[PDB]
């Protein structure tokens, strides 16, 4: 077989494993991860969670600020359902596109329902005598995430 | 992972010296990676205000 | 104590001595300090990484400006790992039993 | 303006809400008048809603003071020692109740620009990136052009 | 990005469009009782 | 044995998919540096200022080292040492030194 | 009834308080302060609009750095992560790259696996052969 | 063309609108065909009834799903 | 050295700014979309 510069593609050839072997390996890996979860050998867990239109990377005993008011009183506990990603020192669960509520539970306590610092929005136009000044005060909510829980229900 | 604040900061913002052979190499392609390394665009901790910069020695 | 470090309030003086005493208690012979990685030696701001090997097994690693500081940091990391006070430990449980 | 005003990070007093939640509002003192027309809202709020608010929140000491004053005022002192003074001059009962609820829900910290909307202690779980965390080690730790 | 792939698979061009990331309730009480509905 | 990325740098990644199909897991144990890829710590300890006649003077011989240079040479030396420009080391005026925040906010 | 202004001091101070950190006579003279304050607010609004773009570009640059550190290009990484139905924005990706090197390397490996599966499927042009990670999951 | 787009109810861009397949509106669609994308409405589950009006959705592929997010 | 007489995009001698492959692909895509529209507007 002739060998030229353009005879072969300029990238290494990729070989994929057989589907049955891949399924067996995935089953073994998920079983090992489930055994780790059941034994509780995980120290700390972080989670990427979608809330209030934003995605937040949150660990235990953390603080987050939400730019919109929530219909909850201060000191109330709230369970965050939209979990995008869970991770720990040795393992990591990726949702497609979300994790299970029974699989992962995250709880946060409302601390402060306050108002943000005044934001100035001023529009000015050249030599047309157009000035428009507004002061915006945006209600904000502070959430303290206390614990991140994971259940061994993973097949 | 469990480092003190000063050594962790030093490790995070440590400077690195890279080597680059220039024999039979195009100046533009050499300068592309040289500029990337000098600006620190190869570091996820890069920032314009930060002084993240790595030394490059081209022979 | 949230976000704090054990040594920030313990203030020990000889991390290497404390580590070797703890290893003797745990039936470990001796830690060996080996230079794993470094960045510049003649520069004004050298960076060194020193790891601790027991029976040629890495137990901890530490960065530093100088080799001695890197070794001390590696000893501190090994001591924290042995005592369980690590950044990846279980967060304190705040619940109602 | 960020460059013109001060700034602070997202912080909580005494790590509130971790073990338990503590209402940061300590005392709330209303100063009003009985004959000034401007104090109508304060008088009506004292008549109607102050008792219900006191029952709902027992952790705040509520003081009421009628005095020959022209500007009805409300002073909230928080557990931080911070004092926030507001004017209830010519406001309806609903506005007074909303302001009181806002003061109760406030943590008493400075109302300035917060640099980051998040605050996580020790976010370096599983490690923190360093220029050596993705570079493979060579045999013996030799330099690229160092001969052993 | 990746809008054409989502359109081919049937999902919205924007992941915020009628997806589970937005239609589902983002939060609920710790007791399990449902949260108030979202204005959007 | 298959992995998209080599397991040579800091961890060994093993990807898997749940039998349900809605969850992706990855076991990534950390990788320790092998003993064969390290070098011994260099030790430099030498005291050439020691004198057999008077150790009291020998000890001060290693501490009485001092030098003073002009502003230009000092800035040039600092720039050469730290691989920077000479414009950074020059001082600043009252207008800039007064407006610095005495107590900047601190995180962590 | 001759009417005069008495609160002109406070009227001037309410504008001067926002210009106390300027350079020159713009922090003292009122006539030179009003123009600077107005332009300062206009620039504040423009920069508030541009802050989202600037931070998005910074996140993209950090993601490019971390992906090239794993030998993978940013467009390929992004498209392959999207194909795996992993909806993580650039902010979260940059945070993971900075603080979760193992997680980011796992994501890069998943993206490379997805890219290899897509290339194999394109080369094969076979309906029956489908990659393990190329399967599409509907909503539930 | 502006008036045609106004009378067609397409003031808000990137928002689908449903119209008849009659030539009367086809004339205007031909007039402003260079500014719009037109697709045929698909009903795999048929016309929604009065009991399914609150549970309907419009997928981007061009079909109208009657039962959306069952519990 | 090389000056553009008059305004850049008004005068008799304009900027020689060419057409790009991105613009060509965009025009082709728009043409395909409009062709599909005119097909659906046939019956
Ligand atoms: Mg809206
Ligand atoms: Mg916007
Ligand atoms: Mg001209
Ligand atoms: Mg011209």
């Amino acid at each position: 077989v002739p060998k030229t510069s353009l005879g072969s593609p300029p990238w290494p050839d990729i070989v994929l494993p057989d589907p049955v072997e891949e399924t067996r390996h995935h089953a073994e890996v998920v079983g090992q991860v489930n055994e780790l979860i059941a034994a509780g050998r995980y120290g700390r867990l972080f989670a990427v969670v979608h809330f209030a239109g934003h995605q937040w990377k949150v660990t235990a005993e953390d603080l987050i600020l939400i730019e919109n008011e929530l219909d909850v009183a201060c000191g109330e506990r709230i369970r965050l359902e939209k979990v995008l990603l869970v991770g720990a020192d040795n393992f990591t669960l990726l949702g497609k596109p979300l994790l299970g509520k029974e699989l992962v539970r995250v709880e946060a306590t409302v601390i402060e329902k306050t108002e943000s610092w005044p934001k100035i929005n001023m529009k000015f136009q050249k030599r047309k005598n157009y000035q428009r000044k507004r002061i915006t005060v945006n209600p904000q909510t502070v959430l303290r995430i206390n614990s991140i829980e994971i259940a061994p229900c993973l097949c | 992972s469990s480092f003190s604040k000063a050594p962790q900061q030093w490790a995070t913002f440590a400077r690195v010296w890279y080597l680059l052979d220039g024999k039979m190499q195009p100046p533009g392609k050499l300068a592309a990676m040289a500029s990337v390394k000098l600006q620190g665009l190869h570091k996820p901790v890069y920032h314009q205000l930060s002084d993240c910069g790595d030394h490059v020695v081209i022979m | 104590m949230t976000g704090k470090e054990l040594f920030e309030m313990w203030t020990i003086t000889n991390p290497m001595g404390l580590l070797v005493e703890e290893l003797k208690k745990r039936k470990i012979s001796a830690p060996e300090s080996r230079l794993t990685r470094q960045s510049g030696s003649t520069t004004a701001l050298p960076v060194y990484f020193v790891g601790l090997y027991c029976d040629r097994k890495l137990i901890a690693e530490g960065p530093g400006e100088t080799v001695l500081v890197a070794e001390e940091e590696a000893a501190r990391v090994a001591l924290r790992k042995l005592f369980g006070f690590t950044e990846n430990r279980r967060p304190w449980d705040y619940s109602k039993p | 303006t960020a460059r013109g005003t001060a700034s602070r990070f997202l912080t909580s007093v005494l790590h509130n809400g971790l073990g338990r939640y503590v209402q940061q509002l300590q005392r709330l003192s209303f100063s009003l008048s009985r004959d000034a027309p401007s104090s109508r809202g304060a008088r009506e709020f004292v008549e109607r809603e102050v008792t219900d608010f006191a029952r709902r929140n027992p952790g705040v000491v509520i003081y009421v003071n009628p005095r020959p004053c022209c500007v009805p005022r409300v002073v909230a002192e928080y557990l931080n020692g911070a004092v926030r003074e507001e004017s209830i001059h010519c406001k309806s009962v609903e506005e007074i109740a909303a302001l009181v609820q806002k003061l109760a829900d406030q943590s008493g910290l400075d109302v300035i620009r917060i640099r980051k909307p998040f605050h996580t202690d020790s976010p370096s779980i599983q490690g923190q990136w360093h220029p050596f965390t993705n570079k493979p080690t060579t045999l013996g730790g030799l330099r690229p052009r160092e001969v052993q | 990005a990746g809008s054409q792939w989502r359109l081919q698979q049937g999902f919205a061009a924007n992941p915020s469009g009628y997806g589970p990331l937005t239609e589902l309730p983002d939060w609920s009480y710790a007791d399990g009782r449902p949260a108030p509905p979202m204005k959007g | 044995t298959y992995s998209s990325l080599p397991d040579d740098y800091n961890c060994k990644v093993e990807l898997a998919l749940t039998s349900d199909g809605r969850t992706i897991v990855c076991y990534h144990p950390s990788v320790d540096i092998p003993y064969e890829h390290t070098k011994p710590i260099p030790r430099p300890d030498p005291v050439h200022n020691i004198e057999e006649t008077h150790d009291l003077v020998l000890k001060t011989r290693l501490e009485e080292k001092g030098e003073h240079l002009e502003q230009g040479p000092m800035i040039e030396q600092l720039s050469k040492m730290f691989f920077t420009t000479k414009h950074r080391w020059y001082p600043r005026g009252q207008y800039h030194r007064r407006r610095r925040k005495p107590n900047p906010p601190k995180d962590r | 009834l001759r009417s005069r202004v008495t609160d002109r001091y406070w009227r001037v101070q309410e504008v001067l308080k926002h210009a106390r950190h300027f350079r020159g006579r713009k922090n003292r003279c009122y006539r030179l302060a009003v123009r600077a304050v107005t332009r300062a607010f206009v620039k504040c609004t423009r920069a508030r609009r541009l802050k989202k773009r600037s931070l998005r570009t910074l996140w993209i640059n950090r993601i490019t750095a971390a992906s090239q550190e794993h030998g993978l290009k940013y467009p390929a990484f992004i498209i392959n992560l999207i194909k795996c139905q992993v909806e993580l924005n650039r902010k979260v990706l940059a945070d993971l790259a900075i603080y979760e090197p193992k997680t980011f390397k796992s994501l890069a490996a998943l993206a490379k696996r997805r890219r290899e599966e897509g290339f194999a499927a394109a080369l094969g042009d076979g309906k029956e052969p489908d990659g393990i990670f190329s399967r599409v999951v509907q909503h539930r | 063309e502006k008036d045609i787009i106004k009378m067609l109810g397409l003031e808000k861009a990137h928002t689908p609108q449903v119209h008849k397949n009659i030539p009367s509106v086809n004339a205007k669609l031909k007039v402003v065909k260079h500014l719009i994308r037109i697709k045929p409405l698909k009903l795999p589950q048929g016309l929604p009834t009065e009991e399914d009006m609150a549970n309907t959705c419009l997928k981007s592929n061009g079909e109208l799903v009657v039962r959306w997010l069952l519990n | 050295r090389n000056r553009i007489p008059g305004r850049q995009w008004i005068g008799k001698h304009r900027r020689p700014r060419p057409v790009s492959a991105q613009a060509k692909q965009n025009m082709i895509r728009r043409l395909e979309t409009e062709a599909e529209n005119q097909y659906w507007l046939s019956r």
